[PDB]
């Protein structure tokens, strides 16, 4: 059970990191879409 | 029909480019990595199904791990060219776009061929780096081949530690060409060292090093 | 083309210019005359056979070490720290099986030339120490585990405390360590070979010495060979 | 696809190079001044049914047997000719139910020009398949794969072996395992997959040559040889043009050749 | 500068067969040229046999200098190298 708890903690940490990186990524996606619209 | 196969090949090239950008250290969202073919047709193909290469250009920033390991990693701009043949004008305007938006690295994928005059102005785009790939050779990701082991670019500190451990000079390492397909996949610049961890039937695992030219 | 290539004192294989051809001769640093065909026991067989051969359970009585082969069978059942040690050993064995079966030898071939013949060493020990008879062994499980674990760290191909040197040294003996751990498992030692203590230290010392003797000698003109 | 013979045959047909010359049985040139009719009575019915520029008629008869064997369609051949020649030639093709499969063409002193155009047609009209792949064979391969119980059990699978090499194009064909395509010409392997793949392929070829007659040579010797041949980033041939183009001493180099 | 300190010597601690052969040859030649013998000779007369007897007892007064590829070297005494 102790091992399972540690595994769950690490999984939650990884999930938080992925969420933060996705939040950062969406801004770049928006900028890219705006610039591609500008080129058109 | 032939439209379907063209779209499929374009989708495969897009997936390969995204994988290459992920390998070089930039961040690509997991949802974008698994962006399927039907979604690609929905987003790119028009009412007649024709695709726009201009809608596939994207941007990426290095992950904190890659940024920490490699301090020279900037922003990456990847653009597909609508023109089947690229000349001096198109390369010049691509260079202008890179310079005005201060991108560190720009990847320019063309369709058929590139004129020698356009090749001439690639080295003079400093300090930004412009790398060109053909659409045909990006359909298959060579780094997923069985015969191709995993190549990892060494940081400057690791290269120094290697040369000190073996008491070497840079000319005494095994070499890898700059136009080598894996070297162009990793965007290797002259003087950089890749570590290759390889299957061995005498010891199981064997780590080799090569230096670019 | 190959005349001026020679194994140097740091283990590398270089030509007359000093350019590196290989970072370790033969990718393991051994001599061509000091290897023999041996079978790695963790590769073949079904999962059930592997589990039956290598797993040891100290809680279930009928899935434990037989009581007539060990003197201390009374105070073994119910121990939890010793079970932790056995579980670590079995996890190491499973990792070795996965590494050999999915990376190195995908087609499952398990007969490969490797240094120091282990079967010969074991039967020599059995003949030397008269390991016949139904006598019970006095070799405790922690001694087996720690002895094999320490042996797998004294197979020096490269000397030095450098981190990169340590990584290369660990890489150079992966297959051989897999072989040694496959042969000198706890269940196999206690049941199949029935070694006692003195036979066990003799086997460990002999393995280490023979491995040291099987390395390549600096100054070999391996290119001409 | 590996375990199904029908899909494997489909892939084999899709890969093999096939040109118009492969299926063409004979070619002929006729004089016919009426674009809306013809002089030949045999082809009169088909052309008149179709109808319901230069007078020089260029026709050619396709072998029905091989045309069927290559699984081709008369419409496909006509479309290929039209694509390669735009609208410079008016093309009519007989139906599949005709006694002889024929296709007619017309230009929109020209006899020599027509002969040259006919030669070019027989030369470089590509119907389907990867260029450079002359022949393809179906081969059964025995592979040992772990079972659901972990046991290793033999298994038979279908694979293709070709004549001629085009690695980059064949790797891109859908239905092909692009992560395992292999070639016995390591120059192409170097041009496609890099230098480490070239090292592995070179070792495999050398071992194949040595072990064919049952002989055995230790691994480290061939490993040293193929590490020497690929240590400079490119294939260094074991000749004077490979060895003598190094930076070694002049006295050492002059002693060879 | 080029010499490597005794504490940081990283070469093998064993006498390679080439080093053993060269040491035996040099010692045999020196004995044949009337060099002092550092071990007691029972009834032996062959210089090579006397050299082997000296080597077995770790009494050969020679030093091996092992040249690394970069030019640096390690000095090992024949009395501190392990011989099989």
């Amino acid at each position: 059970e102790k091992r399972l708890e540690q595994e769950q903690r690490r999984l939650e940490e990884a999930r938080k990191r992925q969420e933060a990186e996705l939040i950062k990524r969406q801004e770049l996606i928006k900028q890219a879409e705006e610039w591609n619209k500008m080129d058109i | 029909e032939d439209n379907n196969r063209i779209i499929s090949r374009l989708w495969r090239s897009f997936r390969t480019v995204k994988e290459m950008a992920a390998d070089r250290g930039y961040f690509i969202s997991q949802e974008e990595m698994d962006q399927s073919l039907e979604e690609f047709r929905s987003k790119i193909c028009d009412s007649m199904g024709n695709p726009q290469r201009k809608l596939m250009s994207f941007l990426a920033n290095p992950t904190p791990e890659a940024l920490e390991k490699y301090s020279d990693l900037g922003t990456l701009w990847v653009e597909f060219c609508d023109e089947p043949s690229v000349g001096i004008k198109t390369m010049r305007n691509f260079c202008l776009r890179i310079q005005e938006k201060n991108f560190s690295t720009g990847i320019f994928i063309y369709q058929n061929n590139i004129t020698p005059s356009a090749n001439k102005m690639i080295p003079t785009v400093s300090p930004a780096i412009i790398e060109t790939f053909q659409e045909s050779d990006l359909v298959v990701n060579i780094t997923h081949h069985e015969l191709v082991p995993k190549h990892i670019r060494l940081s400057d500190g690791e290269k120094s530690q290697l040369l000190q451990r073996y008491k070497l000079k840079e000319s005494q390492l095994p070499r890898i060409q700059r136009e080598d397909p894996v070297a162009r996949y990793l965007g290797l610049k002259r003087g950089q060292v890749v570590k290759i961890i390889r299957r061995s039937e005498t010891s199981g695992r064997y780590a080799s090093y090569r230096i670019c030219l | 083309a190959l005349e001026d290539i020679m194994v140097h004192y740091d283990g590398t294989t270089r030509n007359s210019l000093g350019d590196i051809i290989q970072f370790l001769y033969g990718e393991d640093g051994l001599d061509g005359t000091q290897v023999e065909r041996q079978t790695i026991d963790t590769i073949p067989g079904s999962d059930k056979a592997f589990h039956k051969r290598y797993y040891v359970d100290l809680m279930d009585e009928k899935n434990s070490i037989k009581p007539d082969v060990i003197e201390y069978a009374a105070d073994i059942l119910g121990d939890v720290e010793l079970q932790k040690e056995l579980n670590s050993e079995y996890e190491q064995l499973v990792s070795d099986r996965k590494f050999l079966r999915e990376i190195v030898f995908v087609n499952g071939d398990h007969n490969w030339p490797l240094p120091v013949n282990l079967r010969r060493i074991i039967q020599n020990a059995q003949q030397i120490f008269h390991l016949d008879r139904a006598k019970a062994s006095d070799l405790t499980i922690p001694e087996i585990i720690h002895g094999v674990r320490d042996l797998c760290k004294k197979l020096f191909v490269l000397r030095g405390e450098n981190e990169l040197i340590k990584e290369a040294q660990q890489n150079a003996t992966s297959l051989f360590q897999c072989l040694v751990r496959a042969r000198l498992a706890t269940r196999r030692i206690l049941e199949e070979f029935r070694l006692n203590r003195d036979a066990f230290e003799w086997v460990l010392g002999t393995i280490e010495a023979q491995f040291q003797r099987s390395l390549v000698h600096p100054g070999e003109m391996v290119g001409v060979i | 696809i590996a375990l199904d013979i029908e899909k494997a045959k489909v892939i084999q047909s899709s890969i093999e190079y096939t040109t118009l010359k492969n299926v063409t049985s004979a070619t002929e040139i006729y004089y016919d001044p009426d674009p809306t009719s013809t002089v030949i009575e045999e082809d009169f019915d088909t052309v008149e049914a179709y109808f319901s520029q230069s007078p020089w008629l260029l026709r050619l008869e396709l072998d029905r047997a091989r045309m069927l064997d290559k699984q081709l369609t008369m419409n496909q051949v006509a479309d290929k000719i039209s694509e390669v020649f735009s609208d410079d030639l008016f093309v009519m093709w007989s139906e599949d139910n005709a006694d002889k499969l024929i296709i007619r063409c017309r230009v929109i002193e020209e006899d020599q020009m027509l002969k040259r155009i006919e030669a070019h047609m027989l030369d470089l009209i590509a119907l389907r398949g990867i260029p450079g792949i002359s022949k393809v064979y179906m081969v059964k391969h025995k592979v040992s794969v772990p079972d659901e119980s972990g046991e290793y059990k033999n298994e038979e699978l279908w694979a293709l072996e070709t004549d001629g090499i085009n690695l980059a194009e064949v790797m891109a064909v859908p239905g092909v395992d692009s992560s395992r395509t292999y070639s016995n010409s390591f120059v192409e392997i170097l041009s496609v997959l890099g230098i480490e793949a070239t090292r592995s392929s070179l070792y495999k070829e050398i071992l194949n040559v040595i072990a064919f007659d049952g002989s055995y040579v230790n691994y480290r010797h061939m490993a040293l040889l193929v590490d020497v041949m690929t240590s400079r980033g490119y294939l260094m041939a074991i000749t004077r043009h490979g060895i003598n183009r190094a930076d070694t001493g002049a006295l050492m180099r002059c002693s060879f050749e | 500068e080029l010499a490597i300190l005794k504490e940081e010597r990283t070469t093998t601690p064993y006498l390679t067969k080439y080093e053993r052969a060269r040491i035996l040859g040099t010692r045999a030649l020196q004995i044949s040229m009337n060099a002092p013998v550092l071990v007691d000779i029972e009834g032996e007369t062959d210089p090579l046999q006397i050299a082997m007897k000296e080597l077995s007892q770790r009494k050969i007064p020679l030093v091996i200098r092992r040249y690394l590829p970069d030019g640096s070297y390690e000095d090992w005494g024949c009395d501190e190298l392990i011989v099989d």
